[PDB]
């Protein structure tokens, strides 16, 4: 657009992108953690139809 | 005596900029800052953030538990259970020291 | 009759012997008192009056 | 409150100041006008009295005796006047006496509303600060010599002078300020 | 909790990269957002505790701990421009950055599910604390508030590390949730009654328990107004909030061993509340009613009812705000005359009439107006040590008393009676003074019509 | 049930709209006086409605409106005690509280805050409603702590007297040290109860309930300026008069009266908690009609009538008429605002002179507002019909006709021709005799906004007892057989009383000096309570918090002891280990010490 | 509506009337005029609504728990078996909180409804409240703050041991 709008306004992109990368970061916390998906006494059930896993 | 400046001298802020909002002596700078804390501080966090925290539902399992309970109420009733017995666990799971 | 003093309810001055005492010793006190603090107020109002002071006025007592 | 004391009291002003005392709480218990005018009236008789006592030193002892007598007479609640100090209006009006200098910070706005006021107060302003220098070397020349001081303040003896120190005197707010 | 941490993270590069014109208002306005994205831990629809991994979980104790830390952040960043705006460019963006490195060690300490390394985070916060208060202080005596404050902490801390390994060696892990399950009661020997103290003194001195009080108004007095903000708000409750974590293991020897710590605690907040009555410094002031209301914190956490933790989870959430208001209000009057002193500018209410209405409200909820969670707080601490025993609230009364007096006194010595008018430096408040007082006074508000959010852990 | 809830809930809208139009910029483009005036007029109106229901069925509510937080067993929920205490109060308090509102206009319409002082005397209004209409403990504190801080903020009005400050913070400690009884009432019910709704707490009847119902009475002390608790009463004369008509002595000081009308229930099997409240209400009532006597400001006289009257409220309240005891706050709460309304009347004309020494001839040169201070005068002396009558004859027969402490029966019948000997102080001094005020003669009681509000509250203070009297539904069974002398005893002595005064006023215009008996002394001083205690109790307390607390612990010996002490130890460890001479001869000679230590060390523990 | 089992009223009983005197009644005619000018715009607002109400008809369901074993069941240091034993009794003693306030919603409403009556008829409620609050006492009272499921058993069997105690001296 410009070089010197674009090397004032470019870092507005960090703090959303550290969200993102964050909330990217959580969802393969999740995935190492899925020992007892559909497993445990309290909420372990038959899948439904067409259904993989109870959650993701 | 040794080499040192003078102490500064008081200022007033609104001598040069009398629509100054206490952020920055640039007036452009100063109404920006302005209306960035009060659009994110209020508009935003203030008014969305109470918004969603007022529709959290059934926090801590508020509104399921007097649900619960009141199903319960009703079947210990009409069936002649009492409503709420001394022992949380049966005396049958328990086995007691001999002694 | 007669005012018994006491910490909390103070002798009036009134009342009090040394305020009817005019020997030179206590009258030369007096005006030296005097003299203290009309140096002290006239230094104190020409800070105060003065038309180029931008901030308070510093107050060493304190 | 516009004239500073002295270092002490001549005896003149001490018995003076007796005699209005007395006075003001004996109208607190007589209230009525006619009793309080009689009894005035023998009140001053016993100041009378001793008038032209020359003795001083048993001057100094009736004012001894009858500043022990008003205690004990004293009225447990004088009449006070509302605005005097313990009066029921004083300082009622302290939280509107707002200082001139507060002008200062009004916004162009604000003075935009009075365009009137702020040009005469320019003109009290450059007032001000021409004399300044002047008040200001007129206290230094009139120092006395020896120590002794008092509080009061001299007056502009040239022409086109003001008299020292006058700004907070004359421009201080009104007694009912709004 | 990462989507919480990295994007604060981020607020580092943006600092440094950012103009020296949009430095304040880049970081003030995503520090806002930030603090938008920690209500998402308010969402809580069971009675199963966030864990979000092996090393971040939130329940309801650290979850208002954790958003009231992102919410001091803004708040902390508006307090400092003005007296920062004479520092040069990099200057500012330091003082920004140790803001920041505070705001991600806190929520991090608050969501640490492992005791060591709540520990290690925990004596972290003391390097960005001592290079606020020792660089940006005003007073020579900073340097000395410096080392009240680091070294209180850190006798404290030694003893607390060697009870972390003594547990860990014992039991083969400091993980919380499997601490908690497994707890086994405790023999009430010497070397256990030890044990309970080195567990203990960390989290008291941080308080402060009263009698090791003495490193708070010398923190208070010397440092910046972001640090007293930070450090009434925050760091006294990583005392209160480390005190609730580990007593789980420790009983049943809290029993006795509390004993000393409720009485130096419930006769303390007496002798602390009755010094703000002749406190001629405005912060120490302010400081000194901290250390009586923490005290009052101390108490119902060793007595350990639901009722007291309860208590104690909303007077901390309450005197949070509260206090941390109130140093920014004094800090008002200090910008334009720089004097501390109480005594000193009066009748303020004739100058700045909205910034009085400020301090009234301030001051009503220090002294626990009800409905306020101050008052709530306060309250039910008070009901469950009278259960405890019934003379408590003999002291309980005699507090109430002097806390209505010196928090009246406050208000009418600085707004009221007659106008110091020598003081023609009196600029009228700043939209900036403005709006950071309501930043505090509207969640005061907002918690007291919603006060479930902040009941702690038993209610 | 729909339409009597409606009207209690719409009674606090109404009242809240003025604050609602503070907080935006309409209040600058209309007369917020008068739209507040209308608010609380038309607010008034509609609580005639449940008024009339009431009477009618005699039906009672309990209401709840929200339900707020649940702390596991216990719901906080706001809700509303509508029954006959609350309805009857909501309708005495928005009618005189509707003149006083009219009043200020007239009264405070050259104070540039206007709008403020209005709108403080809503929220006034707003939480003694929430006080008298709470269903739970909590609820009522709110109400309780919400008027302490209003009438601190009124009594301050004028912010820059240091005597007004100073007034309104006695008030604030007096009532702090009162509400340590309220929250000691409070922990004891939740504990024992598990519960501060008065509905749960009406099962505590068989309890031993001393300890909490000392807690209400301690409470009620304060609140209701009774001995030990009273000077408050009397120096909050320092705000504005309409501060002192509405708060000062028609609804917030007998808050504390009608909370112990509330847990009457409780208290009614307590002869301790009885006798109590009949002794200290005897005391209440009599030392302050004592004070009363030599006074000479004109709100200081009609302060300690409230004082004295509220303790004639303790008394009955100990002989078991909790029924009685809130009819008087309703008859009181007419002639009274009527009296202060006057007075300002009187005050304003004459310059702000409050002193009755400079005042008299008010009969002839203010012919209104002196029928209406006559009017008032003679329904609080009990004069038969009059609004007084209805509830303080029925006061004195009870007294008379009940197994009492015989030093309360008497000291209550001496301070009811008390009562009308002070009441013969006001109408001697400032409505006959001579003029004694400034020459410069400008009084003006022409203004509708001043004639009709006090018009208002005279009707009140005449006809409003009869209609309540044969309204309310009956309650206590009243002893209407006795000897005669005991059935006229309230008009003889207060008959008796204005003869006595009317006979000593006379004395004062003889050509006879007054001297001070220390008898009247005690009187004009009150009792020096004031003098001692408001001086060595602050002298005391203030001294050990900088002495001890400050001075001799936190600055000396916890700095002595803790830090200090630490600093000193390694500083005098580092100067013994550091002075080395750097002589290599002495090192060598330590470091052989170090090989002959561990030889030895090393020979000894060979096993 | 709710369930008038869980939360019972007793019937209303309210008289004919029977008016002697010949003024006219105005609480009866300002009733009338309420519920012309205030009752009957609210209904139609009201019935607006539920029209638009039906026409979105969505459903939600209470959530069902299976029992899991109890922490009797539990060996102990098996923190997967404590975990779920203990979520289980945290989840019973909320809804033992909410029968406490039923019982209490009782006995507040009786008391209100009965009046100068209520101390002899709430007999019942407030016989019921005394024997809920002592099993409430038995299941939970002292536990601290520190509440659970293990604390709870182990308070339960050094009760059950006093018991058998004092009946084996018998
Ligand atoms: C949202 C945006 C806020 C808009 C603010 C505004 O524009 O008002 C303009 C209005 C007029 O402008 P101004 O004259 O130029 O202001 C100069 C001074 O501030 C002069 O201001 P002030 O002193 O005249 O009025 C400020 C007032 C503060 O504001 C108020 O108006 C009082 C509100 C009291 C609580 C609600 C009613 C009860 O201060 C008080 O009087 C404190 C009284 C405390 C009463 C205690 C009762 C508490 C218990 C009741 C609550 C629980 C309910 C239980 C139910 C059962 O200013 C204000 O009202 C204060 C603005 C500050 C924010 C107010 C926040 C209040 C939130 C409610
Ligand atoms: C107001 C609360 C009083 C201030 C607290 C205090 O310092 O009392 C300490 C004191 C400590 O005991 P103390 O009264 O012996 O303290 C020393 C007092 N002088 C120096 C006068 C001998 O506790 C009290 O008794 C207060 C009641
Ligand atoms: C802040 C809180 C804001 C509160 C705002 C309340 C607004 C309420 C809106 C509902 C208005 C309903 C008016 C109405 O009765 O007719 C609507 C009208 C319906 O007309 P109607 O209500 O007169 O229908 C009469 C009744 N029936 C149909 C059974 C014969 O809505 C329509 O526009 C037509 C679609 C249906
Ligand atoms: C992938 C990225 C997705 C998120 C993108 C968010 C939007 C970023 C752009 C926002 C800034 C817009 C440009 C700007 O710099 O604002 C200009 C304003 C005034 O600057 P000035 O130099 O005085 O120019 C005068 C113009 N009248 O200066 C300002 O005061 C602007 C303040 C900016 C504050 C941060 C904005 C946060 C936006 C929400 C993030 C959404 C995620
Ligand atoms: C007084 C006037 C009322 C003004 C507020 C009105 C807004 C509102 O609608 O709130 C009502 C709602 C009550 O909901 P609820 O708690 O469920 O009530 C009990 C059961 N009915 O209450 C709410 O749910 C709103 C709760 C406030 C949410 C806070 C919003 C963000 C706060 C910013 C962070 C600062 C606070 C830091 C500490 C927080 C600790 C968690
Ligand atoms: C913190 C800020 C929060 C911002 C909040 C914004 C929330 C927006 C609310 C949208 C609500 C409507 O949401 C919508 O409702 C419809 C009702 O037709 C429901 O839809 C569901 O039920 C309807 C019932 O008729 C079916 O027809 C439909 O096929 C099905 O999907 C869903 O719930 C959703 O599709
Ligand atoms: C049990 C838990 C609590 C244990 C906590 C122990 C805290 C120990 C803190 C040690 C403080 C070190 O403090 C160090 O020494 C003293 C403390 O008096 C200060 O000394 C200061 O006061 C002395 C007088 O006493 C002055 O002469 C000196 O000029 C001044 O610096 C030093 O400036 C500081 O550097
Ligand atoms: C187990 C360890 C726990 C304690 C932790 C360590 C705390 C530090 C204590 C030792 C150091 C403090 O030392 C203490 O303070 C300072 C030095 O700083 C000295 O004080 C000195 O400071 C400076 C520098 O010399 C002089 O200008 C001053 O006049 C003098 O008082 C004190 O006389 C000493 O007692």
């Amino acid at each position: 657009t410009l070089f010197q709008l674009l090397r004032e306004h470019w870092v507005h992109i960090l703090v959303p992108a550290g969200f993102v990368f964050g909330c990217y970061l959580d969802r393969k916390d999740d995935e190492k953690l899925t020992a007892f998906r559909n497993k445990s006494m309290l909420f372990q059930r038959e899948l439904r139809p067409n259904e993989e896993v109870t959650w993701k | 005596q040794w080499q040192e400046d003078p102490e500064p001298e008081d200022e007033n802020v609104y001598a040069k900029n009398p629509d100054f909002h206490g952020y920055d002596s640039d007036p452009v700078v100063d109404v920006w800052n302005m209306r960035a804390v009060f659009f994110f501080g209020f508009s935003i966090v203030l008014v969305f953030g109470t918004t969603f925290v007022a529709y959290v539902p059934d926090y801590r399992m508020q509104e399921w538990a007097r649900r619960e309970a009141e199903r319960l109420v009703k079947y210990r009733e009409v069936n002649g259970l009492p409503i709420m017995e001394s022992n949380y666990f049966d005396p049958s799971k328990i086995q007691l020291p001999e002694d | 009759s007669k005012y018994k003093p006491a910490p909390l309810a103070t002798l009036p001055s009134t009342l009090d012997p040394a305020e009817y005492d005019v020997s030179p010793e206590t009258r030369r006190a007096q005006v030296e008192r005097l003299s203290i603090r009309a140096r002290l107020k006239r230094e104190y109002l020409l800070q105060y009056n003065d038309p180029k002071r931008v901030s308070h006025i510093e107050d060493p007592a304190l | 409150a516009f004239c500073a004391p002295p270092a002490y009291l001549t005896h003149q002003q001490k018995v003076l100041r007796l005699y209005k005392r007395a006075l003001r709480h004996l109208e607190s218990w007589c209230i009525h006008r006619d009793k309080y005018r009689y009894f005035a009236c023998l009140m001053r008789a016993r100041f009378e009295e001793h008038k032209n006592e020359k003795d001083m030193m048993r001057a100094t002892q009736l004012l001894r005796e009858a500043e022990e007598e008003f205690w004990q007479n004293q009225h447990p609640q004088p009449y006070i006047f509302p605005d005097s100090p313990g009066g029921t209006s004083f300082e009622r009006y302290e939280c509107y006496k707002v200082p001139e200098w507060c002008l200062d910070y009004w916004h162009p706005s604000e003075k935009a509303m009075y365009p009137d006021y702020f040009s005469k107060r320019e003109q009290w302003k450059k007032l001000r600060m021409e004399s300044w220098d002047r008040e200001v070397k007129q206290l230094q020349e009139e120092t006395s010599p020896d120590g002794i001081m008092t509080e009061a303040l001299p007056p502009a003896r040239r022409e086109g002078d003001l008299p020292p120190l006058w700004w907070h005197i004359v421009t201080r707010p009104r007694e009912r300020p709004t | 909790m990462l989507k919480i941490i990295l994007p604060s993270l981020m607020l580092l590069p943006l600092t440094w990269l950012s103009s020296p014109k949009k430095t304040w208002t880049n970081v003030t306005s995503y520090s806002f957002l930030i603090s938008l994205t920690s209500l998402t831990l308010l969402w809580q629809t069971d009675e199963n505790y966030k864990n979000f991994s092996n090393m971040f979980s939130s329940d309801p104790l650290s979850t208002p701990l954790i958003i009231l830390t992102a919410w001091l952040l803004p708040l902390m960043l508006m307090a400092s421009q003005n007296h920062l705006k004479k520092d040069n460019n990099v200057l500012q963006k330091l003082y920004i950055s140790m803001l920041i490195s505070l705001q991600i060690l806190l929520i991090m300490t608050f969501s640490a599910t492992e005791l060591i390394m709540f520990y290690i985070l925990f004596e972290a916060t003391l390097i960005p604390t001592l290079i606020i208060i020792t660089r940006w202080g005003n007073q020579t005596e900073r340097l000395n508030a410096g080392i009240y404050f680091l070294f209180y902490t850190l006798i404290g801390s030694i003893p607390l590390l060697i009870a972390l390994i003594l547990i860990q060696n014992h039991v083969g892990t400091l993980n919380l949730m499997i601490l908690s399950f497994t707890t086994h009661t405790l023999d009430a020997s010497w070397s256990n009654n030890l044990l309970w103290l080195a567990c203990m003194m960390a989290f008291l001195i941080k308080m402060p328990l009263y009698g090791v009080h003495l490193w708070l108004p010398k923190a208070h007095v010397e440092a910046p107004i972001a640090g007293s903000m930070i450090l009434a708000a925050i760091l006294l409750k990583l005392g209160s909030y480390g005190m609730i974590r580990i007593s789980i293991i420790l009983d049943p020897l809290t029993k006795y061993m509390a004993y000393p710590f409720i009485l130096l605690s419930l006769w303390g907040m007496i002798m602390t509340s009755s010094i703000c009555l002749r406190q001629t410094d405005l912060k120490s002031l302010i400081a000194y009613s901290s250390v009586s209301h923490m005290a009052l914190v101390i108490a119902s956490i060793m007595i350990q009812t639901p009722w007291s933790f309860m208590g104690a989870t909303m007077l901390m959430i309450a005197h949070g705000l509260t206090s941390s208001l109130l140093f920014c209000l004094a800090n008002s009057n200090y910008e334009r005359i720089h004097s501390r002193t109480m005594i000193m500018a009066r009748g303020l209410q004739m100058v700045f009439p909205l910034m009085a209405t400020w301090w009234l409200m301030a001051s009503l909820a220090n002294l626990a107006l009800p409905p306020s969670i101050n008052l709530m707080g306060e309250l039910f601490i008070t009901m469950s040590l009278f259960s405890w025993s019934n003379f408590t609230i003999i002291l309980m009364g005699i507090n109430i008393i002097i806390t209505g007096m010196y928090s009246m006194y406050m208000i009418i010595t600085t707004q009221r009676g007659k106008l110091t008018n020598h003081m023609i430096n009196l600029q009228p408040s700043h939209t900036r003074e403005l709006t950071l007082m309501a930043l505090h006074m509207i969640p005061l508000i907002l918690l007291t019509t919603s006060p479930k959010l902040i009941t702690g852990l038993t209610m | 049930m729909n339409i009597f809830t409606t009207s209690i809930l719409l009674i606090f809208i109404l009242l809240l709209s003025p604050i609602l139009i503070s907080m935006s910029n309409l209040i600058k483009h209309i007369n917020f006086p008068l739209y507040t005036t209308t608010s609380i007029k038309f607010s008034f109106i509609i609580s005639l409605l449940p008024l009339l229901m009431f009477f009618h069925n005699n039906m009672e509510y309990m209401i709840t409106t929200w339900h707020w937080v649940t702390m596991n067993s216990m719901e906080l929920k706001m809700s509303f005690k509508t029954d006959f205490f609350s309805i009857l109060f909501t309708s005495v308090a928005l009618f005189v509280t509707w003149s006083i509102m009219q009043f200020s206009s007239w009264y405070m319409h050259s104070d540039p805050n206007i709008n403020r002082f209005i709108k403080y005397l809503t929220l006034f209004l707003i939480t003694m409603l929430i006080l008298t209409s709470a269903n739970n403990m909590f609820q009522l504190f709110i109400g309780w702590e919400g008027v302490g801080i209003m009438s601190f903020l009124l009594i301050g009005w004028w912010y820059g007297r240091t005597d007004a400050n100073t007034a309104a913070l006695q008030a604030i400690l007096y009532n702090r040290i009162g509400d340590i009884g309220f929250i000691l009432a409070m922990v004891w019910f939740s504990l024992n109860m598990n519960s501060w709704e008065l509905q749960q707490i009406m099962f505590s009847n068989n309890n031993d309930n001393l300890i909490p119902l000392m807690g209400l009475l301690i409470a009620a002390t304060g609140k209701s300026a009774q001995f030990g608790l009273h000077p408050w009463l009397p120096s909050a004369m320092e705000g504005p008069t309409p501060v002192s008509a509405l708060l000062h002595s028609s609804t917030m000081v007998v808050a504390g009266i009608f909370l112990l009308v509330r847990f009457h229930p409780l208290t009614t099997n307590n002869n301790f908690i009885l006798t109590t409240m009949l002794c200290l209400g005897a005391l209440t009532t009599l030392f302050t009609a004592i004070c009363a006597l030599t006074q000479n400001d004109i709100k200081k006289i009609i302060a300690f009538s409230t004082s004295s009257q509220l303790g004639l409220m303790m008394v009955t309240l100990g002989m078991n008429q909790p029924h009685l005891a809130f009819l008087h706050i309703c008859t009181h709460a007419f002639f009274k605002a009527m009296l202060f309304m006057c007075s300002g009347s009187i005050i304003h004309s004459l310059a702000d002179e409050q002193d009755i020494r400079k005042m008299g001839n008010i009969t002839k040169i203010m012919p209104f507002t002196s029928s209406c201070l006559v009017i008032g005068s003679l329904a609080l002396t009990g004069m038969p019909f009059l609004t007084g009558f209805y509830s303080k004859d029925l006061i004195i027969e009870a007294i008379n006709t009940c197994n009492t402490n015989a030093w309360a029966l008497l000291i209550t019948l001496i301070a009811t021709s008390m009562t009308a000997m002070y009441s013969m102080r006001i109408i001697y001094f400032v409505t006959m005799t001579k003029p004694r005020f400034p020459p410069l003669i400008s009084i003006n009681e022409n203004d509708p906004d001043l004639m009709n509000p006090i018009k208002r509250l005279a009707f009140g203070s005449i006809f409003a007892g009869f209609v309540i009297s044969y309204n309310i539904p009956p309650t206590s069974i009243p002893v209407l057989t006795m000897p005669w002398f005991l059935k006229t005893t309230a008009l003889i002595i207060s008959v008796l009383g204005f003869l006595i005064a009317l006979e000593l006023n006379n004395l004062t215009m003889k050509l006879s000096m007054n001297k001070a008996n220390p008898y009247s002394s005690f009187s004009t001083l009150l009792g020096f309570f004031p003098s001692i205690i408001h001086r060595i109790t602050p002298m005391k307390s203030l001294n050990l918090s900088l002495k001890t607390s400050l001075t001799l612990l936190d600055l000396i010996w916890l700095e002595k002891t803790i830090p200090k002490s630490t600093s000193t130890l390694h500083t005098n460890m580092t100067t013994l280990t550091t002075n080395q001479k750097g002589l290599i001869k002495l090192y060598f000679m330590s470091f052989l010490i170090n090989i002959i230590l561990i030889i030895i060390l090393y020979s000894i523990n060979l096993e | 509506s709710w369930d008038k089992d869980v939360y019972p009223e007793p019937p209303s009983r309210t008289p004919a009337p029977s008016p002697q005197t010949s003024l006219p009644n105005p609480i009866t005619y300002l009733t009338k005029a309420y519920d012309l000018v205030v009752d009957w715009p609210v209904t139609l607002v009201r019935e607006f609504i539920e029209r638009q109400h039906a026409k979105n008809r969505t459903y939600y369901y209470h959530r069902q728990y299976r029992r899991v074993p109890d922490i009797t069941e539990c060996k102990e240091g098996d923190v997967l078996c404590i975990y779920e034993a203990e979520m289980q009794w945290r989840r019973d003693f909320k809804v033992d909180q909410e029968i406490m306030n039923i019982i209490q919603e009782r006995l507040k409403a009786c008391q209100q409804r009965e009046g100068e009556n209520y101390q002899q008829n709430c007999a019942k409620e407030l016989e019921q409240f005394t024997k809920v609050t002592k099993a409430y006492q038995d299941r939970y009272l002292d536990l601290g703050a520190y509440y659970s499921a293990r604390k709870c058993l182990a308070k339960q069997k050094q009760r059950m041991l006093e018991e058998r105690k004092a009946a084996r001296q018998e």
